[PDB]
């Protein structure tokens, strides 16, 4: 079918700017020296500061995540007599 | 790989400046404002906190080492179990089973039905009594 | 101000190596001697309760 022009309507603003990027040195010109502020060091230590602080919290409470995880150790320390039991009237059954 | 290193060769390292040479009246700074020295002191600084979160990775790589061991030690453990049982079984401690499951629990149903249709058969004895 | 707070958490860091340098000390020690403590501790006599 002739449909799907959705790579079509782009078109007349795809030559647009071909047109309009291009050639525009004798439609505009060069002067007035537009000021350019760009990033001194206080904004490098913001790009550094909300990034090392977004980790030293998050090496600060490793802690509680590691406490948990020497917990369920001693967890399944407990929960395994149970399951030795538990798996020695398995075979027993066939045993017996 | 678990070294506590030790901690005083660390907390040097912070307070740490080895002073080079930059001269003066060169291009490698300009102004020679105070700023690059910044730049250079807080990129500098901030080594070592990926060195302590490359640390982190170090515990959890290693925990997840230790319970990989423990979860393939538990599958070999039912390998284990049977032939445990093998030695539980041609051995003589199946006099453990076979008098603890015949004796007690044999005279428990014949003394208790005994028990019952002697009473069973007073109650009846006490029934025709009671009739005639 | 960072460079304290890169020192205290530092410390940290070494309070986790402290307590977990003791923790595999102990952890391992089971983990090694697991088979001897499996035939031992299967031994105890609740076998006649089950």
């Amino acid at each position: 079918e002739n449909d799907f022009k959705y790579f079509d309507d782009i078109r007349p603003f795809l030559d647009e700017i071909y047109k309009t990027r291009e050639r525009y040195t004798p439609f505009y010109d060069d002067r007035a020296d537009y000021n350019t502020n760009s990033k001194s060091y206080y904004d490098y230590i913001s790009r550094l500061s909300k990034l090392i602080e977004v980790l030293a919290r998050r090496i600060w409470d490793y802690d509680n995540e590691l406490k948990k995880r020497f917990k369920n150790w001693d967890d399944l320390m407990k929960a395994f007599p149970e399951q030795a039991k538990d798996l020695f009237r398995g075979w027993l059954n066939d045993g017996t | 790989f678990k070294y506590f290193d030790d901690i005083r060769p660390f907390l040097d390292e912070i307070y740490k400046t080895r002073e080079r040479y930059t001269p003066f009246y060169d291009d490698r700074a300009d102004y020679n404002t105070n700023s690059k020295s910044y730049y250079d002191y807080i990129s500098r600084l901030s080594k070592l906190i990926e060195v302590l979160a490359r640390r982190i990775w170090d515990y959890d790589n290693e925990l997840k080492k230790r319970f990989k061991n423990w979860d393939d030690l538990m599958k070999a453990f039912p390998e284990q179990a049977k032939d445990l049982f093998r030695g539980w079984l041609n051995d003589g401690t199946i006099d453990s089973i076979i008098h603890d499951e015949f004796k007690k629990y044999s005279a428990g149903l014949t003394s208790a039905f005994a028990l019952f249709k002697v009473t069973e058969m007073k109650q009846m004895n006490d029934f025709k009594s009671e009739v005639k």
